[PDB]
């Protein structure tokens, strides 16, 4: 019906602000605390009393 | 304050034969505290998944 030349070359903007802070993540490993670990054991002990009641 | 003879010592006791061994086990303090630190904590974390 009508040709051809519709489609033009536009070309968007070269905004590439998606990695913003993915690496600025603190390296910290998963060091496992002691303290917690026993914190734990008497919170769950505790909830487990509670359980029973 | 040394004329004192109230200790009395115990027995004399008798046993025999079978020696000291010889030395074994020096280096084998390699994972005492690790795995007393590791072993424990292996499993220590097995109660926030209770709270």
């Amino acid at each position: 019906m009508s040709k051809a030349a519709k489609a033009k070359k536009n070309v968007p903007v070269v905004s590439k602000l998606e990695a913003d802070a993915r690496k600025a993540a603190e390296g910290v490993n998963d060091n496992e605390s002691e303290e917690f670990k026993k914190a734990m054991r008497k919170e769950a002990r505790a909830l487990v009393e509670q359980f029973n009641e | 304050m040394a004329l004192l003879g109230k200790t009395l010592k115990g027995r004399s006791t008798r046993p025999g034969g079978i020696p000291q061994k010889r030395n074994i086990k020096w280096r084998q303090l390699a994972k005492n505290q690790e795995e007393f630190d590791q072993l424990k904590q292996l499993a220590k974390m097995k109660r926030e998944g209770l709270k």
